[PDB]
Parts: C-alpha cells; structure tokens; sequence
C-alpha cells in the first residue's frame, strides 16, 4: 500500500497509510546505534546520512519493498524548493518508488484535526513553528520559526536540576532527565502565582526513581522547564514566547481570516504534550487578542503524532490518490515536478 | 491377577515409558519447582504471595483515573460503552476522512487566494 | 466472615475463599462464549455454588464475581442486582477476568491471552484499565479443540461421539496433546520416526494409540482454518491487539504477554507464541511470554489475592450503597 | 550379576535379591567389638529411628552385616538398590552413595523412595501412599512416578509407639510388661490379636455389651493372659494420636490434608488410588476404617478406593525388587565409573 514517513527532527514516524498511528518511531542508524543528527532544526542538511536513515526505515523498521509502495514524506514549513526536489530525486532514483509525494507537516497536523483552515503550533524536537493555513494552503509570509524546541527543554531541565544538587550530564543521564521531563513536567496556568504556591507547599514536589533504584525528588522545576516555551529568556533568547509568536503569526495574515485563525488554533508535535499547555495558551492568546474574539485551542490527545496520522488520513482520501507523483511523471519532468504536484 | 512378580514388572515397564518429564509437570503446576527446597514449599509460596500482595496493594493506591489515561491517549475518549468503542472509533475515522475528502477536493486555486487579498502574486 | 471468589466460566465455575491459593470448588450452558445469557439458569448455578459447593451463608460473605472482557453494562448491573436482592450479600464486586489474571501475575500493565472453554480473548491492560478498543474476542476455545480432536481421531479409525466419549477424548487432549514449535517440520518428523506416538488406555481397558493428532488439535489455535474459520491465529490476534494500543505502551505490551485460562496449558504453547509474536513484531523489540504454571486458575487466584488486600476493603459495594444508588452503582465502583 | 534390594527400615532391614518375591533376610535395624541385629538382641542403639540415617558408622556396620552375614555375598559383585525415606536430605543420599561406592566398591547402585517403590509394587505410578513402619509414618502423594514433596506428610507416631501404648494399657488389666523381653511379648500380642475397629465408640459399647470380643493369649511361660478392648484401642491410636499424647491429626486426616495440599486436578486420582504399605498397616479392618474416614472428609461425589495388598508388610522391598529387575531400569543404575567421574552429587541426577 502507501507509506507515510514523518522525518522528524529527532524521531522518524513511519507507518502504513490507512490505519491510525505509525508502526515505527525511532531517533533521527537510530536505536541500534544508541547501542554503539542530519535533520536538526527540521531541514535535511546531510543527504548521505538522510539516505541511510531512509534505507533503515524502508528495510529495517517497516521491512518492505521500497519499489512496491508509494511513499508520502513530510517536510518542514519553508523547506527550500531545492530540498524538496532532492527528496524527490532520492526517492525515485535511489529507491525506484512507484510514486511519491511530499507534504507540509503542520498542514498534515491540521488535516488530521479535520480542518483545512487554522493556525498550527508544531513544536517537535529541534524546532517549533507557527503555520497559518487557509483552505489547505500554508501562508509562508506569516509562518514563524523558533529554534527553541524539545531538546532545549530537556537540557534546561538538566541545567536546573543542578540547583537541586543533582548532576546529570552523561548522554544516558540526559535521557534520564528527558524521561523525567515527560513524566513530571507541566505548564502552569499562572507562573508567578504557581511559584508562590510552590513555596506554599502540599502536592507539588514529586518523587522519581532513577534506573539504579535511587529516588530523587523534583519541585518547581516541573513547571519551570516548560515555562521556557513562554519565556525563551529562561535559556537566553531574545525571542518571543510561543504564544506571542502565535499572535504575531495571526496578525501577519490578512484581517478577514483572522477570526477563523483565532478560533482554529491547533497544537501538534511532542513538545505540546505538557499538561495545561492548552489552557495556558488560551489565557495568553486571549490576553493579546481583541476583546471580542472567539478563541479556541485544539489539543488532540494524540498530537504526539498529529502529523503522521494526517499523513495517513490524507493519503487515504480518494481525491489525493490523484496528486501522487508517478515514476513516469518524474521521468518525463524531473525533480522540478514536485513543485507543481505537492503544495 | 495376584500381581505375580513378573506381571507386576510389565505394567511397570509400560507405565514408566508412559511417563512425562517432571520438568513438564511443574510446567503444569503438579510439581513444585525443582531447585526450591523440598520442605518449605509452603513458606516459599506464602512468601512469594506476600511479595505479590505488597506489589498489588501499592500499585493500587497509585492507580490513575480513567480520565488520566484519556489525557494520555491510552483509552479512547470517551463514551460510549466498552463494546461499541472498537467499532464506534472506526466510524469516527471513516466519517472524518470522508468529511475531509470534499474539503480538500473543493480546494480553491492559488489565484482565488491572491485576489482574496491573501499572498503575493 | 471473609470473602468469596467466584469465577463464572464458560465451562467451569471456579469458586472459593479470599486468601486460599486455589479454588475450593471447580464444577461444570448458560454462559457459553463468556457472557451470561440465561439469568434463571445462572441464578441456579450461583445457588448451587453458595450452598452445595462452598456450603456458606451468602448473606454472611462479601462476594467477588468475575465477568468477561466487554461484558455489557446491563449484564454487570444484572449480576449486581441478583447478588444483592436474591442473596442479600453484605457487599460484592465485579472484576474483569483477564485483569485478575494479570494481577495474579504480579502486574498492572500487560497484554493477557485468556483462552478458556467457550471463548478466547486478547486483553491489553494498563494500570488496571483494560483497553476496550483493542480487546480481541475469538469464539474458538477449548471445547472446539476437544471436538476437532474427536473429528481427527476419526481418521485413525476410532469413533468417539457419545457425550461420555467426548469426555474421554477431552482427557486424551489434556494428557497427550501439545503445541509444536514448527508445525510443518513437526509433521515431517512425525512421519520420519516413531518416538512421537503415545499410548492411551480407555476406561474399558482397551488401549488406543495417538500420533500427530497430539499436536494438530492444539495447532487449531494458530490456524483456526483447521476447523473452518476465517479468523486469525491467536498469535496474530495478539499482535493486532497490541498494535491497536497507543504507540507508547506498545513496548510494555510486547514485553508483558501473560497467558491464562485452561486452553493455554498445552506444553510448548509459550515457546511457540514467542516464535510467532517475535516474527510479527519489529526486529528490535523485547518480547516476553509469561506462562504461570498456576494458570489453569490465574483468574481465580488473582480474584482471591485482590479480594484479600486491605486496600481493596474500601472498594466493595456495600448493601447500603446499593440501596442508595441501585445497580448502576457497579459502573462507578468496579472498573 | 544379580542385583540386591536393601530396604533400610527404622526397625527392620529387609534385604534380598532382585527377582525374589519377598526379601531373603529381615532383621532388626539396631547395632567381639560390635553386634548387629538379632545377635545384638541376644547380648546383653537404633541408627535409623524415624527413618533417616543418623549414625553412619553404625549404619555402615549394618550394611556390612547385611552384605556378609545375611545375604552372604560379594558386595563388589552385585549392583545394589537402597531405599531412603521420603524427604531424605540430599546430603544423606549422597552419603549413602559415597559409602556404597568407596566402602563396598559396588559395581553400581541406586537409591529409591520407599513410598514410591510401594506404589510401583501396587502396579501404579500415580497415587497416594500411606507408609507406616516402625519409627515413622508418612503420606506420600506420587504422580507419574514422582513424589510431591510439598504435600508429603510425616508423623512420628509409628509401630513401636503402638507396641508401647499396648503395654501401657495392658497395665489397667493388671499385667505388668516392662522388660525388653516383655516388650517383645507385648509386640507379638499386638500383631496377633489387635485390630482397627470400624466404629470406635460403638465398638466400645459392644465391648461392654457382650463377651465374644475378648481373646486368650499364652505367654512363653505357659501362663495364659486374656485381652479385651485393648485389642482395638491400641491401633486406634493411629486415628487418635491423642491417645498417647499428640496434638497431631489421625492418619486419615493427615492423608486428607496431604491430598488437599496437591493440585486440585489430580485429587480425584489420589482419592481413588490410596495405597497402604508398611507393617503398621496390617491391622485387620484398617482398610475399611480408612475408607470410612477418608470418605467422610472428602467431597460427596468422589471415587474413594483404599488399596491394601495383603503383603504390604514388604510392599517397598518387593517394589524395589520388581524395579531392580526391569530390563529398562538397567540403563539408570549409577556405575562405579559415573561415580568416579562426577562424585556423590551424581545421585541427585540419576535417582528421582
Ligand atoms: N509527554 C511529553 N511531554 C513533553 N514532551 C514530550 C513528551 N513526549 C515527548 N516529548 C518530547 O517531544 C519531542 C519530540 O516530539 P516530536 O516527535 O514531534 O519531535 P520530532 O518529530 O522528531 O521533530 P519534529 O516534530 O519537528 O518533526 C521529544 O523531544 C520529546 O522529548
Ligand atoms: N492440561 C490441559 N491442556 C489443554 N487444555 C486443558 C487442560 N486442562 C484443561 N483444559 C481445557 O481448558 C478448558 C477450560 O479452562 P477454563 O477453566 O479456563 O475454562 P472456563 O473457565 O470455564 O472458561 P473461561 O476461562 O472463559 O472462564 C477446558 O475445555 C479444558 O478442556
Ligand atoms: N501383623 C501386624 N500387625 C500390626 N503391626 C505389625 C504386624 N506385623 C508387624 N507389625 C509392625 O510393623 C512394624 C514394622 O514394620 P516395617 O517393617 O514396615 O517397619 P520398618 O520397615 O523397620 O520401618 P519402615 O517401614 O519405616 O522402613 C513393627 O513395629 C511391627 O511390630
Ligand atoms: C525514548 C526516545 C525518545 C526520543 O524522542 O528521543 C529522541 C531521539 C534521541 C536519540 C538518542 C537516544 C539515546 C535514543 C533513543 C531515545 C528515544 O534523542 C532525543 O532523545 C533528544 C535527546 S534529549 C531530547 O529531549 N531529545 C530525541
Ligand atoms: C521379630 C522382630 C520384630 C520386629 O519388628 O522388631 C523390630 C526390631 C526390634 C529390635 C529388638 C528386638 C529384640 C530384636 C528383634 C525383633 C524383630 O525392635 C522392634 O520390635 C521395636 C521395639 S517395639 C516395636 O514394636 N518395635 C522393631
Ligand atoms: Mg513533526
Ligand atoms: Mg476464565
Ligand atoms: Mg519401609
């Protein structure tokens, strides 16, 4: 059947079109390597490395005949035409895929939401974007990038567990801290107030058992780490908080569609899984926007894979089973064809 | 009939090859495990029991709420009833893909947008 | 003054007391396929259990009952109704068999394979919560296996059809059958040499002899086609069940595959299940199959264990609670 | 080249040859430097009381006397099958092995569980044995030739004790037996006249009601003594250990518990295959009684069968013989070579 590969900053989610949720998810070869990053920031920088990643996906993870299945790939908002054309080239010449197609992650995330118009917040591992999309079209001039993503968050959590006396720095230790992040962290509704209450006691501090049995205990770090998303300054950045960047992104769009955008604010990507990030984003976006504005934040419980799922759903829709780029089309028009077919 | 010393010998030889391996018999909970202590299978049992009881009695207090599982995408959200779920979800995915189909199908050409004051030439 | 554990099986009631490490009573259809269909009949079964098997004052002991995966809310409510009004039990509670089996294993997260008499399920469970959307049913169970063994002993010339004869064949099944590691190969070896055939003495002294039937009967579990079913083999169904679960707990599941129910007692079923599940799963996946010796009664034991926890005392459904909220209460209390 | 079967009892060695229908030699298990067995009884310590070998020097002398004085054979020339008690400690078996091989250079040897042998002689591999000898009584459930340790029951009330209590109750009749010789007299009385009653209370009632119950017994010195309800009271001890001051349960109860301590699946099989062995099970009626009691304790829809081979006074040994005689069995002795190459440990792998 058709394949769907989401070539994430630090995880590849590859599966079979149709069914919900991918089959394989592995570090962006991969794990077995972990037992021994060519897409940091979201853009494919090393093509040899990447090619090896695709080989590992095709043959080791999904165990399939690349020549036998059409392949849908994901690309980052604002992927350079040259880049897409390279992906296409490699898929067709290095894998003789029957056909293929390239899609914008944010857009897929939106589709999976069951929409064609709205503003996506896609916060993965190495990069975070705001992508306003209208009738299935991403508005480039309004897209926002923000190199503050999930890894950075993990790091800062390390760097603040330090004030607690704990010293994580091994790659292994880093991973430990990552798990801690995922399990215990959470965005606070009111940050200053949450700090006040922090000192004020009761159920804030959690325990957490390291691999070697030793139990460490974590306090306000829980909500400070993810707070970085709203105050990049916490890790030294003059950038505006994800909410501000969202606002600006909306504003950088024609004024008619703005209502639509504020009422269809869909979140995707791992880094949006923090409990409360929704309500918070609501608070902030609400406070920046016109007082008579319908504001809705959409946070599907499975956003950790929004994109990829969309990828599936999309490639299922009878319509789309016409946009695919056939090997023949490619032979007759070269890589350039992508720009005409995928958009 | 009496159990003559020779006939007594044949039933035996025929029943001693009709016999499974004890490995196979603890394998089926007739035997206690070879390697444990012969006296003290009782206490041993008690003790592994305890171990388990303790685990359960703890893992129980910490038991999450359905809601929390749903937060995490463990259990589907949210109604209707266990049995329907399986299917209901398939209905959901189906109906959505469909509602998406025309939506993308009737997707304005670029110039619609441009003239609609969105995006440059 | 303690609790009673009652596992209402498709084929066999397992009843007893909280604490003990095995059901005191186990006895033999108003619950074919695992769901209570006839309530009068069932009520008689419960009466017989309470009064004839366990010889107890139903009004004097709290009662934990088992129910099948995906028991309809109406069903549980009915069980509750009958326990409280037809038996004035001090309190009671209803539990999911598969889940109990898992608890007895000493876990709260994993995927159970519960293959009893009239039905076989796959139940992925997480922290006590069975994930309905991923549960798998499979009406191919133990009875069916007995039958097919009869229907294949036929090719050997033997003709079992009496109910009594059926029972004979069942015993033969239990004593001699066994899942083979490689089926095709095991057939090849079947022909190659003897050493595979075994000898079985009927009640009336007459000795019959059994060959590849031994491993063909249970092979039905992996190829339902053997008895005419378009269903997938238990291993395949397991795989599918896992995959229908959130992608994150997948790993926990492949790593925590616990088997329960009588029909899982066949020697080698473990290693085989390992082979197959391994072959279907991602090549870098920890795969573990748990097959407790005590699994012909996994469920019930779990039940016991649970009904025995001091913690659990807080979650019984008291007669008072029932009076104040009706049968519906069950849905809020047992889950 | 013919094997020897030796059942080392708490009270009585039973030794002989594979094949033989009953043991050639049977002598007391006690010990100009050292007198063994009957000679010992003549002029002027039991190293296996309770069933477990406690004194190895003594025991070694017992084996020597068996090999050379009773069976008159070349220990180096015959494989030897020995019996051991249920739950004999691995160290113990290993010791027996060691001594057989190094102190007797036996060509080969093997160790077997008495109760199990008794069961085999019955012509079975699955059932629950009640072995009640001189110094100890066990319940051993065995399944497909395997004894289930966790369910085994011991009960230090055995035959000796019974003899004693018969003495201690013949006292109420005025008779005073206390000499070792007198003890032996009372033992003979026990064996000849005692018997388990079907209903004990009722049997007492009938005891008073009429005569016809009392019997007459002539002492060695011509004098005739007369014995009454003592006859059935002595053995009643087996069912009420309290009679001689024990908080233990009666053999029947212990049997029941032993069954129950087993897989529910196999219980039916245990109940319908209840085989009795050992001297102390020879009391007339013990079977029917055991039936009564076991029946009363068990589930009302349970097939219950008690097997009491009239020869059980030697069940074990016979079984031993039978087994040591199978062509099959020849492949699983323990050769001297095997022993040299693996030490006493080998026993645990070969005998079980
Ligand atoms: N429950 C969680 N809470 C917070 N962060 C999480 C959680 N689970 C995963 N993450 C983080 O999400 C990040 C990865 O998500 P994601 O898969 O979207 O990254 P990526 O796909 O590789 O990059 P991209 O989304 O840009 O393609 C990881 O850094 C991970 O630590
Ligand atoms: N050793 C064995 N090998 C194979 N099958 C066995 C064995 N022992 C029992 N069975 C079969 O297991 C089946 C019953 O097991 P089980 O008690 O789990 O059924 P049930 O409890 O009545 O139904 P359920 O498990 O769904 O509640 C019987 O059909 C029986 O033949
Ligand atoms: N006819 C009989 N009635 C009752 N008891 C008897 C009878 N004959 C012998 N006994 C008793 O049986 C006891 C011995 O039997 P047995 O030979 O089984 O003892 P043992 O073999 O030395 O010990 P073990 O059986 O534990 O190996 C003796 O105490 C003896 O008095
Ligand atoms: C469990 C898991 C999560 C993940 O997303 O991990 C991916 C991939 C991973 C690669 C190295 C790691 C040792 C291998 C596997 C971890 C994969 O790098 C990440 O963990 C980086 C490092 S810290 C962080 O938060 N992201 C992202
Ligand atoms: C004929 C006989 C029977 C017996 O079983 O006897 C054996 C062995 C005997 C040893 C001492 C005795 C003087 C020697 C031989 C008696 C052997 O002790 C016993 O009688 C003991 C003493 S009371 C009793 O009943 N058992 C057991
Ligand atoms: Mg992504
Ligand atoms: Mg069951
Ligand atoms: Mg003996």
């Amino acid at each position: 059947t058709a394949l769907v590969c989401d070539n994430g900053s630090g995880l590849v989610k590859a599966g079979f079109a149709g069914d919900d949720a991918p089959r394989a998810v592995f570090p962006s070869v991969g794990d077995e390597a972990q037992s021994k990053y060519p897409i940091e920031h979201g853009i494919i920088t090393n093509w040899d490395d990447m090619e090896k990643i695709w080989h590992h996906t095709f043959y080791n993870e999904l165990r399939v005949a690349p020549e036998e299945h059409p392949t849908l790939l994901t690309e980052a908002p604002l992927n350079p035409k040259a880049n897409r054309e390279k992906m296409t080239q490699i898929m067709f010449e290095t894998f003789n895929v029957p056909a293929m197609y390239v899609a914008i992650q944010a857009v897929l995330s939106l589709y999976a939401s069951g929409r064609t118009t709205g503003i996506v917040l896609d916060s993965g591992d190495g990069v975070t974007h705001n992508v306003p999309i209208y009738e299935g079209y991403a508005l480039p001039h309004a897209i926002m990038r923000l190199d503050l993503a999930g890894r950075d968050l993990t790091d800062y959590l390390m760097k603040i567990l330090t004030e607690r006396g704990y010293s994580f720095v091994t790659t292994a230790e880093r991973e430990i801290v990552r798990d801690i992040k995922e399990k215990l962290c959470y965005v606070a509704l009111d940050f200053e107030n949450e700090m006040a209450t922090a000192a004020s006691s009761s159920s804030l501090e959690k325990s957490y058992e390291l691999p070697d049995g030793q139990v460490i205990t974590i306090g306000n770090e829980r909500f400070r780490c993810p707070e970085t998303l709203f105050q990049p300054s916490f890790i030294g950045m003059e950038s505006a908080g994800i909410h501000e960047t969202t606002y600006n992104s909306i504003m950088k769009c024609d004024i008619d569609i703005r209502k639509d955008l504020y009422a269809n604010n869909v979140m995707s990507g791992g880094t949006t899984m923090y409990p409360g990030i929704a309500d918070r984003m609501q608070k902030e976006i609400t406070a920046l926007a016109p007082s008579t504005m319908k504001i809705k934040i959409i946070a599907p419980p499975e956003r950790k894979y929004s994109v990829w799922i969309g990828g599936s759903i999309l490639a299922s829709l009878s319509t789309f089973q016409q946009m695919w780029i056939t090997k023949q089309e490619y032979d007759e028009a070269g890589p350039s064809i992508v720009h005409r077919k995928c958009f | 009939a009496p159990g003559s010393l020779s006939e007594r010998k044949n039933v035996l030889q025929l029943k001693l090859q009709q016999r499974r391996t004890r490995e196979e018999l603890v394998s089926q909970g007739i035997m206690p495990p070879l390697k444990s202590p012969a006296a003290f299978h009782e206490q041993r049992e008690s003790l592994e029991r305890a171990r388990t009881e303790d685990y359960l009695k703890r893992k129980i207090r910490s038991r999450p709420e359905r809601a929390e599982l749903v937060r995490m995408h463990i259990l589907e959200e949210t109604s209707a009833e266990p049995s329907l779920q399986a299917k209901q979800l398939k209905l959901k995915r189906a109906r959505l893909a469909d509602d998406l189909n025309e939506k993308i199908a009737q997707r304005p050409e670029r110039m619609e947008l441009v003239e609609k004051n969105i995006l440059p030439v």
